[PDB]
């Protein structure tokens, strides 16, 4: 910075404390009482949620066997279950209202091969109406399975 | 639409090699058609001005949500919105031994707003109550506080 | 470093008057904080294009970009697509070889945050602390003694 | 005719009552597809 | 009793689901700090954890980070429940947990904090409430912007009326200190007011000087001080700017310290500035009755303040102006469908009233419990109508 | 459809307008439209009833 | 540049908006060729030079 008359040297460490710290001290978040930070993604208004959210892991795998010693990955806040539960209970609703179907088919028809007709019906009908969704545009969303169901 | 875009990601990379008048000037990438269709002209009857009092209304209210309402083209004001006008005279400026330099450094220096810190800052000592922020230099506002400028 | 005042008419308002000859748009809204942070929000109609949205907005602000400070140049100015609503959020603790709160953000913004907002279009990531900085902290006692500012 | 004219939506919810329709809408005239075709088929093929 | 089933079931868009994940967020009073903001945050945890350990796995909280905005005043927990299977009763689903975090710590405490279930919905679509904004439409300022904006507050909750819940977004307004620079005090001793402004400002605030590379990859440089020389207004006169005659000079000899009233957040919608006012409807009223029941309470107040609705709704609402329209052509093209195969003026009528047998069915389930008109009963209804026709035209196909 | 919300943006800032400032109309191609609409769908009527 | 075409000096506010602020010279110091000797422009040692 300086040199006064007598060749005494003024540095900046003289002058003024150097630590290598963060650039904005307004936050800082804990998980659970411990020290943490994190990455908060948000949409990018037409992304396609899920397949986003796959390839949010697809990156993060390649960066895990270059961490340091005790550094470790946690999963709060997360969408991506809820996406796998929703298909997990429709189509677990499907497959109810197939066998339910076919009880009450039995009951009013007592021939086994009478109760497999609509058995094999509707199977062709769900499967189509796939075909017609990704040819208009729309996706497995909560609403073209609910509507599957009804 | 997508020829709008080119246009001005084109200039832009030139836009360094201008002269810094025009930098801060009003450069403009718009759809044009030559031929006006609603002219919206603005007089006054009762409680009289001038042609120039009614301009700035004009471009202070009305003219920024008319350019962005429905897709406009480019807006053409018909006159001009108001600035703080200032007539150099060349007499005064011999007699005080000055010259138009000073008087743009004048400008350039009280007239300007600083961004001060806060007190309580982003990084504070642990145990501080409060926590606001700084005011320094504001910006002028009136005819007769840009008369006063040392 | 600006405090509200500060950046309400000279970051915001001169984007604001800029912020015209847009095609689509329904309205706009603004929030200009105390720490220095300012953000609009153009909210188009429904069923419109996100991606020549987004050029025309970042094409009118640049037009204003030079009518701004300084400070806020050098500064990070971003035009992205935004969805209030976080989906992935990634934790990053510790366990074996102990690091404080400042350390491990260092590591998530070097690393794996520029990986992610690149993978799967990514509309915009928040990082929950700081990348690291050469931080200085000048001590204004020890410049008074050898003659000095900032 | 109530499931299509319905599916005119408007606004925010554009896509809740439209996919809501013409998602079932397709269902309908593939399951008239499958009762005009295959149904038929199977129905006269084996029954008894 | 079709009529009188519908009309007084009311109207949601889509039900608030359990999400397996919710949040809370904080609000501390004017000035607050981060130490302070801090202990509200500690408190909050521990509700979760300690007092919550079979419905909660892990928290995440974030200090000085709100949904409203910035600043060492807000805060936000991201809380992480447990799977669906460990969590069997109504008391471990997210309506609950959220209902006793609510009016437990409101009233006892210091500052606000409330938690609440994540909207499947978007921003939007609340159902029975509304977002006004009110705008300045002429030449006053933030601080005559103000007054209206407590008037409008004011009358809103003067008389209710079917009552209507209102509260501003957040503009608590706290104060800001000033310091005035006289200019000729500054030029008579030698210092230039480019020295003053880049030393308060690269001091108290931070500048961005330049940029460097750390172990490969390049960040920033900045520019501030040690933490205990810029917590009170007295530190100020501890910094000295060097004027030309090579001496030192305090800040004190040309500042000038003193208080003032500012707030801490100025939005503006739509190139002019504003007030964002998030109210809603009472239980009785819903929508259309309180939007234009604050209309006429935004125009009873002083001239150059207008009003602008915003900021999420809407463009024609559902349960109303649009649902009307959509089943008025669903009965025109009924009706003609049924005549291309038939051909008459009697036959189609048959189906045209089985469309109130199945419907006064579908509204004494949904009326009956806790259910309510909604996305997915108003497409229930129009499953029924397909169903009832379906029924209907067996009867009247095969029996002519 | 464009001209028609240059009455919409303008009909809001009508109200807070100062003493004598009024709004007036030259050069306007809006009735034009208007006209051309009302004078073919006026000579429809009259194909159809010759 | 400043005198007779004008120069964009800084940016003011007026009632609330943000406008520009100008600097030329009064109309009758720049209207005939003779005016130019009536600007003048200060040297390094302390006098007026026309
Ligand atoms: N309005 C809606 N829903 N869709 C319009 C699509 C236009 C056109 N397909 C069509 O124009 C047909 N849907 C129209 C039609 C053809 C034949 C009989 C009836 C209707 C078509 O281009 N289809 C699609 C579909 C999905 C896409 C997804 C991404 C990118 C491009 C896409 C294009
Ligand atoms: N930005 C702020 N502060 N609030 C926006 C919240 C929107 C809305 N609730 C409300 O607007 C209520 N605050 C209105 C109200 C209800 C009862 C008494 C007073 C005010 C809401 O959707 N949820 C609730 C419900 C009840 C609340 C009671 C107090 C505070 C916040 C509340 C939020």
């Amino acid at each position: 910075l300086k040199v006064n008359q007598d060749g005494s040297r003024v540095l900046l460490r003289d002058v003024a404390k150097i630590e290598l710290g963060g650039e904005n001290y307004d936050i800082i978040a804990e998980f659970n009482g411990q020290p943490a930070s994190g990455l908060g993604i948000k949409l990018a208004t037409g992304a396609n949620a899920l397949d986003t959210a796959a390839a949010i892991r697809a990156e993060l795998a390649k960066m895990e066997p270059f961490f340091p010693s005790g550094l470790k990955i946690v999963y709060p806040y997360d969408t991506t279950p809820f996406v796998k539960i929703s298909i997990h209970e429709v189509v677990k609703t499907l497959v109810e209202a197939i066998i339910l179907v076919f009880l009450v088919m039995y009951l009013f028809l007592q021939n086994f091969r009478a109760t497999l007709i609509p058995t094999i019906a509707v199977p062709v009908v769900l499967l189509g109406t796939f075909a017609v969704l990704a040819a208009f545009g729309f996706s497995i969303n909560t609403l073209t399975m609910f509507g599957m169901v009804l | 639409d997508i020829a709008q875009v080119q246009v001005q990601a084109k200039l832009q990379l030139a836009m360094p090699l201008l002269p810094q008048e025009v930098q801060q000037q009003g450069v403009s990438v718009e759809k044009s058609s030559s031929s006006f269709l609603m002219v919206v002209g603005v007089i006054n009857t009762d409680g009289t001005m001038t042609q120039e009092d009614i301009s700035d209304y004009v471009a202070a209210n009305m003219k920024d949500a008319i350019s962005r309402t429905s897709g406009v083209g480019d807006v053409q004001l018909f006159g001009s919105q108001y600035a703080m006008r200032i007539w150099m005279n060349p007499n005064e400026l011999n007699k005080f031994q000055l010259t138009p330099v000073d008087v743009i450094t004048a400008i350039k220096a009280q007239n300007a707003q600083v961004a001060a810190g806060q007190l309580g800052g982003t990084p504070p000592v642990k145990g501080q109550q409060l926590n606001a922020s700084i005011i320094a230099q504001t910006r002028l506002t009136s005819t007769e506080e840009f008369g006063k400028i040392l | 470093g600006a405090d509200a005042k500060t950046v309400q008419d000279t970051v915001t308002q001169v984007i604001e008057q800029n912020m015209n000859g847009i095609d689509n748009l329904m309205y706009m809204s603004s929030n200009s904080d105390s720490t220095g942070t300012v953000q609009i929000t153009l909210t188009f109609e429904s069923g419109t294009d996100a991606d020549i949205a987004q050029v025309q907005v970042q094409a009118k602000l640049q037009l204003a970009m030079p009518l701004l400070p300084q400070e806020v140049q050098q500064q990070g100015v971003s035009v992205e697509k935004s969805s209030s609503s976080f989906l992935m959020v990634v934790g990053v603790i510790n366990t074996d070889g102990t690091m404080t709160q400042e350390d491990i953000s260092d590591y998530v913004a070097a690393n794996m945050k520029d990986a992610i907002s690149r993978t799967s279009g990514v509309g915009d990531v928040q990082l929950f602390g700081s990348q690291y900085a050469m931080r200085i902290w000048m001590n204004p006692n020890e410049l008074n003694k050898f003659q000095l500012t900032p | 005719a109530v499931f299509v004219p319905m599916a005119f939506f408007g606004g925010s919810t554009g896509a809740i009552y439209r996919q809501f329709s013409i998602t079932i809408v397709s269902a309908m005239a593939l399951s008239v597809l499958v009762a005009l075709i295959l149904t038929p088929a199977l129905c006269a093929t084996m029954l008894k | 009793g079709m009529a009188y089933l519908f009309v007084r079931l009311p109207s949601s868009f889509l039900p608030d689901e359990d999400q397996g994940v919710f949040m809370t967020m904080v609000q501390l009073p004017a000035g607050a700090t981060q130490e302070r903001t801090q202990k509200v945050l500690n408190e909050v945890t521990h509700y979760y954890l300690t007092k919550e350990k079979n419905n909660v796995e892990s928290v995440f909280a974030v200090n000085g980070f709100g949904f409203a905005g910035r600043g060492q005043n807000t805060g936000i927990a991201f809380v992480s429940l447990k799977d669906w299977a460990d969590r069997p009763g109504e008391e471990n689903k997210v309506e609950a947990i959220t209902m006793r975090a609510t009016r437990a710590f409101s009233q006892i405490k210091d500052a606000m904090v409330f938690a609440f279930n994540l909207p499947a919905i978007v921003e939007l679509g609340t159902a029975t409430g509304f977002d006004f904004e009110l705008i300045d439409q002429a030449g006053l300022g933030h601080e005559k912007l103000t007054q209206a904006r407590n008037q409008l507050l004011a009358e809103a909750a003067k008389h209710p009326d079917m009552l209507t819940s209102v509260r501003p977004n957040g503009l608590e307004d706290t104060p800001q200190f000033k310091i005035d620079i006289d200019q000729e005090k500054a030029q008579a001793l030698g210092v230039s007011i480019n020295d003053i402004n880049t030393t308060l400002g690269a001091a108290w605030g931070g500048s961005y000087v330049n940029d460097f590379i750390d172990r490969g990859r390049v960040k920033k440089v900045y520019v501030m001080s040690e933490a205990k020389y810029r917590m009170l207004p007295d530190d100020i006169g501890d910094w000295y700017v060097r004027a030309a005659d090579g001496q030192m000079v305090p800040f004190s000899a040309f500042s000038s310290s003193r208080w003032e009233y500012g707030s801490p957040r100025l939005e503006r919608y739509n190139g002019l500035p504003s007030m964002e006012i998030l109210g809603q409807a009472a239980p009785g009223k819903s929508t259309g009755e309180a939007m234009e029941l604050m209309e006429q309470l935004a125009s009873k107040l002083p001239t150059g303040v207008g009003y602008d609705w915003t900021g999420m709704s809407y463009q024609e609402r559902l349960s109303g102006n649009q649902a009307p329209s959509l089943y008025a052509i669903s009965l025109i093209v009924v009706f003609l469908c049924l005549a291309a195969l038939y051909e008459s003026w009697s036959i189609p009528f048959s189906v045209m009233l089985v469309v109130p047998l199945g419907v006064i069915g579908a509204l004494l389930a949904a009326t009956f419990r806790g259910l309510t008109n909604d996305v997915y009963f108003q497409v229930g209804l129009l499953t029924t109508i397909g169903l009832s026709a379906k029924n209907a035209i067996l009867i009247v196909e095969f029996a002519k």
